[PDB]
């Protein structure tokens, strides 16, 4: 398979940061409860620990963040016994810079930004799909772990070389993966 | 009557494993308990085979569960208990149960099919002429059930300042119909459900699911 | 389920005959080898052991014989360790009566007869089906243990009440049951 160098280095350095600079062990201790999923990490600690790592994460937030999630999962799994079904997420607070709403441009897509605003409306909470599992209606093959991103995406093609089905699938909600969701 | 009431406290005191399994597997356990209650009752009296062929079991008391705000992904397909205020009612509706279908090529009557709450019943083929369809419902020989739909809103006195009350839908069946008036305050024991056709948003927007509560008891 | 009284009594009495009247234990000892499937039993021993049982078997040969096969299977299984895949059969030799070919009539269908003749032609040997296993092509249900008798018989109806399929099936030869066959 093909691997990503930057993702691997970011994983290693973020594991080093979580293990060396410990408040985050104490927060992972709280992370056992079923109502907690997110770890909150101060960004000034990242700046002090490694300027290179901080710059890489800021310039590569979207690409790196899912791998930091896996590193956090491995950390909490090593420290405590938690079922593999649960997921975990990372958060950052103390950014030293601000950007106005109109200053947001297409060049900043995918990086980490901080803005200010006023709330006007909040929608109710709903569950959402993250990674789905589908069953092919022709050859009965099971396709697992299809990433949804930001739309209801079916598998690109049936994994059976002879079938080549791209239009008829069933969704098995029991095997699927969910996350809470709200719009503001 | 057609309904029986059981307390969770006594059930836990006598048989702990059933009480432990009750919250995380409500439908099948309720079906088994209904079968057991029907067997016991028919042992007590033999005439109900003429009067009532099924008996429902309802849970009365429980450890009080969180309000409408806290219901999230963790509570799906579980047993919950809520308190709220009724705002609307749909009346009484005849839902299908044990459906008989007439073939449209010949006139054979297909046997009874149990109507599950999740998906519609689609018969495969006519057993005699082997046709694939179409089929229609035999109105005269079908059995019907009572169905009602309710919207529940948080009590305005318990809402913290700075946020708004939130609402959820519930469904009442059989003896539970017309047990509440709009504007009243009720408490329900029910099942937090997703697995019903049409819950997934597909036409446009994010993949968002809609949740529905299926109730089995009412406490004023 | 519904049971047959005569079959049960014949099973019990034939097990008694095999256990009490022992040449047949010595033959079951030979029955271990993979090239042997049939037990040969003398009919005069049946006549001496129980006239009632002999008369019942003669008047009910077709109906009783498969159950005697099961009794023999249980006997050999108790006496020795043989895989359940193998089958076993019963044979009879010393009938005291003969019937001419033209004397065979419709009244004798299903009973045990003995005739004389001259061989004219022999066909080659082939495998044959006894009990099949089928897969429904619509609802993918598996139907096992369908008796073939003397024709290629599909399942009467799909065992799923809603499916009701009677025309489209696949045959899984791997799970099936065979027997050797020759025509003369
Ligand atoms: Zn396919
Ligand atoms: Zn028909
Ligand atoms: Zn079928």
């Amino acid at each position: 398979e093909v691997r990503d160098e930057v993702a691997e280095k970011c994983q290693k350095l973020f594991l080093d940061f979580l293990e060396e600079f410990i408040k985050y062990l104490q927060l992972a201790e709280e992370l056992i409860r079923p109502e907690r999923n997110t770890l909150v990490v101060s960004f000034v600690d990242l700046e002090q620990f490694n300027q290179q790592l901080s710059t890489t994460i800021q310039e590569e937030f979207y690409r790196v963040y899912p791998y930091l999630c896996r590193a956090l999962k491995t950390f909490v799994k090593d420290r405590k016994e938690i079922p593999l079904a649960k997921d975990f997420y990372v958060a950052f607070q103390d950014l030293p810079t601000r950007h106005k709403i109109r200053e947001l441009t297409s060049s900043r897509i995918g990086l980490l930004t901080r803005i200010s605003g006023q709330v006007v409306r909040t929608h109710p909470v709903h569950p959402e799909l993250v990674s789905g599992t589908f069953l092919c209606l022709d050859c009965q093959t099971v396709i697992r772990d299809v990433e949804q991103q930001f739309k209801y995406t079916q598998p690109n093609i049936c994994r059976n070389p002879v079938c080549a089905n791209r239009r008829r699938f069933l969704l098995d909600t029991n095997k699927s993966r969910f996350v809470d969701f709200q719009k503001v | 009557r057609e309904s029986l009431v059981v307390n969770y406290e006594d059930l836990a005191a006598r048989e702990h494993v059933l009480a432990y399994f009750l919250p995380e597997a409500p439908a099948e356990l309720l079906q088994i308990f209904d079968e057991a209650a029907l067997e016991v009752v028919l042992a007590m009296y033999p005439k109900y085979d003429r009067i009532t062929n099924h008996i429902h079991v309802r849970i009365s008391h429980l450890p009080l569960v969180e309000e409408l705000r806290s219901l999230r992904q963790l509570h799906l397909n579980q047993l919950i208990r809520t308190s709220g205020v009724v705002t609307s009612c749909t009346g009484v509706l005849p839902q299908l149960s044990m459906v008989k279908y007439n073939c449209n090529k010949c006139n054979f009557v297909l046997g009874p099919f149990c109507q599950s709450q999740n998906q519609e019943v689609k018969p495969g083929s006519c057993p005699e002429c082997q046709s694939a369809g179409p089929f229609e419902v035999n109105m005269e020989e079908t059995i019907y059930q009572n169905y009602q739909r309710i919207r529940i809103q948080e009590s305005p006195g318990k809402v913290a300042a700075g946020r708004l009350p939130r609402s959820k839908d519930a469904i009442l069946l059989a003896d539970l119909v017309d047990s509440c008036k709009p504007g009243d305050e009720i408490e329900l024991t029910g099942i937090y459900h997703n697995n019903y056709d049409g819950s997934l948003n597909t036409a446009n927007g994010f993949p968002v699911f809609a949740t529905v509560i299926l109730a089995n008891h009412v406490a004023k």
